[PDB]
């Protein structure tokens, strides 16, 4: 029940001569359930112990380091900008960050009310949180932006947050401050999902494993077929 | 045996008297101790569910075990709850899927809105819009088939955390425009026409919607669009009546049964009932479950209100983190779940408890400039929390004056 | 002092218990604070509470104005603040302005700046006919007239540019209100300016008499003026007042005993 | 008498010449009362001749029923007027019943009702005093006794199967104070009952005072008991009355004067 | 010539100011003097119209004749107009008819909607639905092809007695149901779906049951719904939008230009129109009617209002026959027409002066106690009457009491 | 102007060589106009001298009395009633007026507020305004009904009104009194109109003949194609 919407199932059909695998999720003998389907099929659905413990992957990396990946993203100059109920903040990869919004006067004039947040002139990867889950981050902090009134004249800082996501496209979840004059970026690309340490996590799925009682065949009587039925769909 | 069971539904379909449902149950209940196989499926779903026969948890989990040995579809499919949700017994989310696998194999539609749902929000199996647009089909199938029959019977719904032909035609007109009748089919322009039909509220035209984004007519099939648009279908079923005979079970203090009555659609994917199923649990009426998993279990349907857009359920989730309930006091974590009821939702409590803790530097580091933001951002998203800003911008005040005074 | 004492507790009971059953039902903050606005008894026990407040305040600056009351304009007090928080309770329900937690708040306001106007008429009254006054009851006294004079030119201020910025509103009749407590201060100051004039020497003064009829004509006729313009602007924009005619008809007499005794003396 | 004549003729030309503009607008009998009815200033001029009339008959009513106003009496009615009035007005605005002329005309019948209970009170206040006091004086004021008691009792009547057969309305407010006034007419008679038996004996008795300060007793806590039970209903039913807690404070004042002198007394 | 005209249509269709409309026309003026016969029709329509060029009746009339000596479709309208209205000239309703006849002939539609309206009515002719039939239907084409391109140009309908998407796809639908578009035709249920898209408004649908009604489909054919569908349809032409060009002359002061593009539209066979154009013969201010030709043609004009249905031209038309307006006093047939506004169309005021004929014995004999009926029933109808009845009453019985004095 | 919605015309089209006739409306040689169509077809379209006076209609009728045309209909007891808000009028033509209303108690009884109008044991045909028409009619005037309060128990009398329609099913246009508790029915009957006296009266009609000119043949070249395409949809 604690936090139990974040453990995947599968159920297969493996037949009647079966071995459970004894590596990965563990397995017993008594678990083990008699079924009976609506046309009187007999099966014997096993099922693992839910513990899928550990980080033992085995987690071998002999690619480049994590700096060398943005580096394409940052002499294409292919920047984003995103978009607010009143502000809007252009962060530009290997640049600086940008937050302006445009005051439209009466017929003629735009006016601009611009800041600037930052400009280019460890065996454990850190992990932020993002959506209450979890996630290990790449971050690139800088400083040296327009002077800060709060600060008593300090130039602003910022740190820029890479998650990697699949379809990303450069987009922006959300941006943050954690304090007055100093503010977070997070920025999706679709490079450090290859990254084994860096990657999306996903939990291993257990595997239950149904076995066929004599008098019932190898998938249900119903199981295949309505399968197929949507299969039309496909 | 079975003329017993011919009694109790001539009282049933013939007296709406309660008493008189009752009457026609005594049948009913002792034609299930001749095992006749359709007698217990009528009283397994009153032994366990109550506002019928009398509630008695463990009274029906042994005779569901027999519906299972049998091989019932409706037996199957409701022992499944059982581990689902630990009721009454040890809980177990490995082999509750399997019970719901065979249901749903058995041709049960209850056991597939469940799978559908599950694979939908990725509860206890990997998200795949590919398996959730599987499942929730046969069950809109089931469901818009009767609706043209029974006439789509509107049933309210009910929050207990916030209190306690005109278009008809143009289904038929957007039907004729994308198949052809008389006019050559043009898929480009009979989507809008269909589409607008669907903003009237009637839900015929939000099943044919569903299956246009689903094979890749018109637009584009996107997995978002495909079962979305095929949940709000399977949402009003002959089962969207169970919020009344839940709803009521609370208004005449029978909490018990209003807890059981509402974790099955909780278990089925509804929003209005996992909000107040995990409500009664926030509260402790509950007695089938202990005291020591009452928060744990308003947890999780919490959790699940929460991700299908719920408001309250951000900010409670907030709450939970914030004091402690059911977890490690942690706030950083409920440090979150507040700012995403405040820019998503636009919740209004929920940027001031967001001043809170930058006002008084929980979670983050403090900063009393920040605070002051959010309070008077409070202000002008509700017109309810000019009051309960203007205490607390004056206190904010008082903190800074004396500390001026100190230097 | 006993019962002053007793009533304070007997309203500071109920404002606990109100709050504690709030905190009892809505175990947070804001939720508290907004049950405590949406409920009736709640926040009809809150005003009993803001009520007892603002009347020991009254109390206590009563006691540093003045030195001791005279227990004859104690009664006086008593029927016209009746009048005069029925004139204001009728014309906060006629205007259908609705009720609202910052307005009730402004007409107490107005009507307890309307008491100290009137504590200030008295005494300057018993002022006239005083032959021991000391130095600490003229600066007293003169501090009251600055202060209220000044605080009803700030008040005309906000209500002016309010007419003229937001729209027609209650502020047109709180600025009226206040342009007429203008001109009761100013009514006190001619008339302690003239009365101290004659206590500086010792032998009266028969033009003081003359100067102090005229300032009463002068001064009325700015008020019936004041509330001609007051009718002829409510009767054009919103409705009727139904209120405000009863200190006209008090204005207009206060124009006929110094026009008439005017006219008749000289 | 004069400036009587004077007002009337001057309000009956502005009648005459508010009808003579709709009956040049409107040529017709049905579509210029009916435009009469809708036009505001029309009704206005219309409601002003309406109270003109009741004036000038109640002035007719007192001249009848009262040799000479004692000129002490005549400022009495004035201020308790103006409170009748003012009470009345928020009463009417209060309740959202809406401006109609058959319910305004329904308040001034209480307020002129209201104002000849006063009248015979000051009247037999003197009635106490007054040594040489003729049979005219005793019969035209127990025929105001039974003309008023009557009256009262037919408009409780008439309100109480009103709050039955209708439902919760203003008339509930209309017939409680009928029964304030029915206490009224019973103070005035036991006062006349003790007063009468003291004139008619040439000794004075003393039981006649121990008689009058137990009946003030008596019917002031009949008073105070209709104004909590009035208390207690418009809390329940539409709104708070923000009005009627002037007489109450009387009210309690006159149970305060009545049984702590007794109990000083006794 | 030709070219004069262009100049006129381009800053007419590209200016709206009204000097520059009035500047436009000065070539189309100078181009009449040209003799095209294109160019008279746009300031003939003008010269005698108002609000255009300046009013001059007789400056039209006879160049008015040398466009029927043409052969011009809208010279014979109009000229049929002056002689049906005796307009600056003697009236002779017998060859009004003869004009617009070769109007009607002509291709002309207002002459078509006239002679329709005078068939319908019986208005210088027999009433004979069956001719009623026919030239209205040439209208009602000719006015459905537009609105299905001009987008159905709304205009206001104002009275001055009184005080001075979802649908659409129905009508296909509907339209699909008669005809049969996969399915077999049913004459006897498409009746009902397409006769509720009616209601919404749209006056397309108002076209299509004029013909189911005409040919006896699905319904017998009846005379009396043949026409009064297919009139609604014919009174919203782009001649609708001449009630704003009449009634802005109205509020301009022109008063004597808008009796005269009223009296169009009153020929045409409106009610808003016929009533108005009957308001301000009836308070005197137009000029080119005389004196004395000023209440009978106001009666012709209440007249035809009030067998039209409204309520206040049969109050009205009691009233010229109570006081003598434009007849000999007739309280005999003054008195029905207050009646027949009483038991028809309900009208307050109708049974008020039915109770001042019936107490004061004007018309029928004396009757005291029926005329308390009436007067009491006035007070029911409407809240208005509560007033103008009590003072009624009271003076009703004060002559009862003083009759039974002095008996 | 005067009444001249009540004054019936027709066009028509004798062609070339007609006569105009001397019988019936009078006609002058000078009221002609000369007519152009759009087709340039020239017309000379005459109009009669609009009088339409007298009745020199020849008024013979050597049939029965009017008494006898409602005997038919009183032996057949075929009668029928109106309703109305609140009343209900139930004529029987040569029984009876009644004149009741049922008052449904709440479920089981019905009382009946019943009246009695009526019960059965001159060269010139005198007229009534019927909506401001001239109609002539047959009165049948009876009493004897119940007594009348009012009238200090008097009893009730009626007079029934009798006018022609050819459409009638025998029904009432309106019920009403002339004075109180004495009342007048009128009745729609297909009898009468037979009776020339006794008929719905309509005004001769003026005939508007018009003449060929040559060059233009005896109809004009844009009517013929229109009354066949009404024909053709009918
Ligand atoms: C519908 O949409 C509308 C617009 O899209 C919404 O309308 C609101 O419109 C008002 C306009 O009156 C907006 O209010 C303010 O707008 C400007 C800009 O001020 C904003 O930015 C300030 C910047 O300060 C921070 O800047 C950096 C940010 O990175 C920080 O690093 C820095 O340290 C500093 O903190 C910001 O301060 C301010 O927020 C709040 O600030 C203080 C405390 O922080 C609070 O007490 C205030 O209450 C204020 O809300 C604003 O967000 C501002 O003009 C500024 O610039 C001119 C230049 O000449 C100056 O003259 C002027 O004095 C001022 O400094 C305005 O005066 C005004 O304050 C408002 O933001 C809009 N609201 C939203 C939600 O967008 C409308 O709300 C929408 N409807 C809805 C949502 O229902
Ligand atoms: C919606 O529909 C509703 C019903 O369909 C409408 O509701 C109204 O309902 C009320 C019920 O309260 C009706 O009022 C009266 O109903 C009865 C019947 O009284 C009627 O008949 C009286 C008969 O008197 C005449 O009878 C003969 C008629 O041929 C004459 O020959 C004879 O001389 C005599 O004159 C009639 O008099 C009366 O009309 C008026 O009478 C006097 C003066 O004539 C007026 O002052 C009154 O104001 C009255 O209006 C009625 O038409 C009545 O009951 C009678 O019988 C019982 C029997 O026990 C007696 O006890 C009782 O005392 C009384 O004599 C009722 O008491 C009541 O008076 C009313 O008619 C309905 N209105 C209509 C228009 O139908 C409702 O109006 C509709 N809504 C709308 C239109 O918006
Ligand atoms: C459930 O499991 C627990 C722990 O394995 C065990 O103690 C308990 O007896 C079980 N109960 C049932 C009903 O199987
Ligand atoms: C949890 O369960 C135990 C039973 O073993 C029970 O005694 C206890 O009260 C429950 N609650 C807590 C907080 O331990
Ligand atoms: C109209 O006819 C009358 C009478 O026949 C005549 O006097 C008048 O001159 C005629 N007017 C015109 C313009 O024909
Ligand atoms: C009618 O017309 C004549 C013109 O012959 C005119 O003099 C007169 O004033 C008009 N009116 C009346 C009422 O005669």
């Amino acid at each position: 029940p604690q936090l139990s919407d974040d453990i995947p199932f599968r159920v297969n059909w493996p037949g009647t001569e079966f071995s459970l695998p004894t590596t990965g999720v563990l397995y017993k003998e008594d678990n083990y359930v008699i079924m009976t389907t609506a046309h009187k099929e007999k099966y014997k659905c096993i099922l693992p112990l839910v513990t899928s413990g550990d980080e033992e992957e085995e987690k071998d990396y002999k690619g480049p380091n994590p700096r060398e990946l943005l580096e394409p993203l940052f002499k294409q100059s292919s920047c984003s900008y995103r978009i607010e109920s009143y502000w809007t903040y252009e962060v530009c990869h290997g640049k600086h960050i940008r937050q302006y919004h445009e005051e439209k006067e009466t017929g003629q004039k735009i006016n601009i009310h611009e800041y600037y947040l930052g400009n280019m002139l460890s065996n454990e990867i850190p992990t932020k949180n993002i959506e209450g889950q979890m996630t290990p981050y790449y971050p690139v902090g800088m400083g040296n932006g327009t002077p800060c009134s709060l600060k008593q004249n300090r130039p602003r800082s910022s740190t820029v947050m890479y998650i990697c996501h699949p379809e990303s496209k450069h987009e922006i979840l959300s941006v943050a401050e954690v304090t007055t004059c100093e503010y977070e970026v997070v920025i999706l690309t679709p490079l450090l999902c290859s990254h084994p340490k860096y990657r999306f996590r996903a939990s291993p799925v257990n595997d239950i494993f149904c076995q066929s009682l004599p008098g019932s065949p190898f998938k249900p009587l119903t199981l295949r077929q309505l399968e197929q039925q949507e299969e039309i769909l496909r | 045996a079975e003329m017993m069971y011919q009694t109790g539904m001539k009282i049933l379909n013939g007296s709406n008297k309660k008493s008189q449902k009752r009457e026609a149950y005594r049948y009913l209940q002792k034609a299930a101790s001749m095992n006749h196989t359709k007698a217990l499926e009528r009283v397994s779903y009153a032994l366990l569910f109550g506002d019928y026969l009398p509630q008695n948890i463990q009274a029906a989990r042994e005779m569901f075990e027999k519906l299972t040995e049998e091989g019932s579809p409706k037996g199957q499919t409701a022992l499944g709850f059982l581990y689902a949700s630990g009721l009454g017994v040890n809980s177990s989310q490995a082999k509750a899927l399997v019970y719901y696998t065979f249901g749903a194999l058995g041709g049960n539609l209850i056991a597939h809105m469940v799978l559908g749902y599950r694979y939908w929000a990725g509860i206890g199996v990997l998200q795949s819009c590919e398996s959730a647009l599987t499942h929730y089909r046969l069950v809109a199938n089931h469901v818009a088939s009767d609706i043209s029959l029974t006439g789509g019977s509107v049933v309210q719904r009910i929050r207990l955390p916030d209190e306690v032909g005109w278009v008809d035609g143009q289904l038929q007109l957007g039907s004729m425009y994308y198949n052809g009748i008389g006019v050559k089919r043009d898929y480009k322009q009979a989507l809008k026409y269909f589409n607008l039909a669907s903003q009237g509220g009637h839900i015929l035209a939000f099943y044919n919607l569903a299956q246009m984004h689903a094979s890749g007519t018109g637009v584009m099939r996107s997995c978002h669009t495909a079962v979305e648009l095929f949940k709000n279908v399977c949402e009003r079923g002959r089962w969207s009546e169970r919020l009344m005979t839940a709803y009521n079970s609370y208004k005449d203090g029978d909490y018990n049964a209003a807890v059981i009555q509402y974790l099955l659609l909780a278990e089925q994917g509804y929003e209005v009932a996992q909000s107040n199923a995990a409500f009664i649990l926030d509260q402790r009426e509950a007695s089938i479950v202990g005291e020591n998993e009452t928060y744990p279990r308003a947890l999780l349907h919490w959790n699940r209100a929460a991700s299908q857009g719920y408001t309250v359920a951000r900010i409670k989730l907030g709450d939970y983190h914030f004091y402690g309930f059911g977890t490690d006091v942690d706030y950083e974590t409920a440090f979150i779940h507040y700012r995403l009821a405040s820019e998503q939702q636009h919740s209004a409590q929920a940027m001031f408890n967001l001043g809170y803790m930058h006002e008084k530097g929980l979670g983050i580091k403090q900063d009393i400039h920040l605070a002051k933001r959010f309070y008077d951002m409070a202000a002008e998203a509700s017109p309810d929390a000019q009051v309960p800003v203007f205490l607390a911008l004056c206190k904010l005040g008082v903190v800074y004056f004396l500390q001026y005074i100190r230097e | 002092m006993f019962r002053t004492a007793v009533m304070m507790a007997a309203s500071l009971a109920l404002t606990g218990a109100v709050v504690a059953h709030a905190y009892y039902l809505k175990h947070q903050f804001y939720p508290t604070v907004v049950y405590l606005t949406k409920s009736s008894p709640s926040m009809a026990v809150l005003y009993i509470q803001a009520f007892v407040l603002v009347f020991l305040l009254g109390k206590v600056m009563g006691k540093v104005f003045f030195g001791q009351l005279r227990a004859a304009e104690m009664e006086h007090l008593l029927e016209r603040s009746w009048y005069a928080v029925t004139e204001t309770c009728l014309a906060f329900t006629v205007f259908r302005d609705d009720f609202s937690p910052r307005f009730v708040a402004l007409f107490t306001l107005l009507l307890f700046l309307k008491c100290f106007h009137w504590l200030a008429e008295d005494r300057v009254d018993f002022m006239e006919r005083s032959p021991n006054i000391s130095w600490l009851f003229h600066c007293r006294i003169v501090s009251l007239m600055f202060l209220l004079g000044i605080l009803d030119f700030l008040f005309v201020s906000h209500a002016y540019h309010s007419i003229l910025t937001r729209g027609a509103s209650v502020q047109l009749v709180f600025g009226f209100e206040y342009a007429i407590l203008m001109t009761m201060v100013l009514t006190i100051f001619i008339k302690y300016v003239l009365h101290s004039v004659d206590l500086q020497s010792e032998n009266p003064w028969d033009n003081k008499a003359v100067y102090m009829l005229y300032t009463e004509l002068f001064t009325g006729f700015i008020k019936v003026l004041l509330y001609m313009a007051f009718m002829t602007i409510m009767i054009k924009v919103h409705t009727f007042p139904l209120f405000a005619i009863r200190p006209m008809y008090l204005a207009m007499r206060q124009f006929k005993k110094a026009v008439t005794d005017a006219i008749m003396s000289r």
